[PDB]
């Protein structure tokens, strides 16, 4: 999936935030790995994606 | 007279009271009370406690 800068935090075990609590959330035994890259070169256009 | 008897009853009554008073000792912990652990701390870092 695609989020912002600011929540990639969010997506973790057990994390909060409204991305872990409405959108993607883990289990708190989640036995796994999570890679997040910024996308601004394909994600962003001028006057917003 | 009755010293022997006396003593073995305290005993077991000083060992109850000591195990119930336990029970309230931080141990490291935040709080004494589970459910206030529960309530103030997200589940992540209640578990720690």
């Amino acid at each position: 999936f695609v989020i912002r800068g600011d929540e990639v935090r969010q997506i973790a075990p057990g994390q909060t935030g409204n991305i872990a609590d409405y959108n993607y959330k883990l289990p708190d035994d989640f036995t796994g790995c999570v890679i997040a890259w910024n996308s601004n070169n394909l994600d962003s256009k001028v006057g917003g994606n | 007279a009755l010293g022997k008897l006396q003593d073995v009853v305290n005993q077991n009554a000083q060992a109850l009271n000591t195990l119930v008073k336990q029970l309230s000792s931080n141990f490291g912990a935040i709080s004494s009370v589970l459910n206030d652990i529960l309530s103030r701390l997200d589940p992540p870092e209640a578990e720690v406690q």
